[PDB]
């Protein structure tokens, strides 16, 4: 029996979990922790069709939805394209916290680049294939 | 984009 596949994605969900509790207690990023709120942002679900926080992406975790990196930072990207979909450039609130989605997606790739192994990665890529196929 | 959220 191959159970090294599920070794596979179980080191990943522990890399990724540390991954994102550093982003969420970043105070840069406390914006990103948690779901929009559209009693605050009333026109936030007419722009934006897929929100994506960080809470929602531990929940994804926990569940089992990232089998590989490239997954993960499919999410990281969504929360930065969100923002910079959704956000206008009207005032200095709105330049930061564009500013700070930008930062997010760089520090998450930045961690991923500096501690993933490259050959891991691959392993959890090509698995990922093989169940697809 | 939208409003943005400075209220």
């Amino acid at each position: 029996l191959e159970e090294q596949e599920e070794d596979t994605f179980r080191e990943l969900r522990i890399f990724l979990r540390n991954v994102t509790h550093r982003l969420a207690i970043d105070k840069r990023f406390r914006v990103f922790t948690k779901p929009v709120d559209p009693d605050e942002v009333p026109d936030y679900v007419t722009v934006i069709k897929q929100p994506m926080d960080l809470s929602s992406v531990i929940s994804k975790i926990d569940l089992h939805k990232y089998l590989t990196v490239k997954d993960y930072l499919r999410d990281i990207d969504l929360i930065c394209s969100n923002a910079l979909e959704y956000n206008p450039d009207r005032d200095p609130g709105d330049r930061l916290i564009r500013h700070r989605a930008c930062a997010l997606r760089d520090t998450a790739y930045a961690i991923i680049k500096e501690e993933l192994d490259e050959d891991f990665e691959q392993l959890a890529e090509e698995i990922q294939e093989s169940r697809k196929k | 984009s939208g409003r943005g959220k400075g209220g």
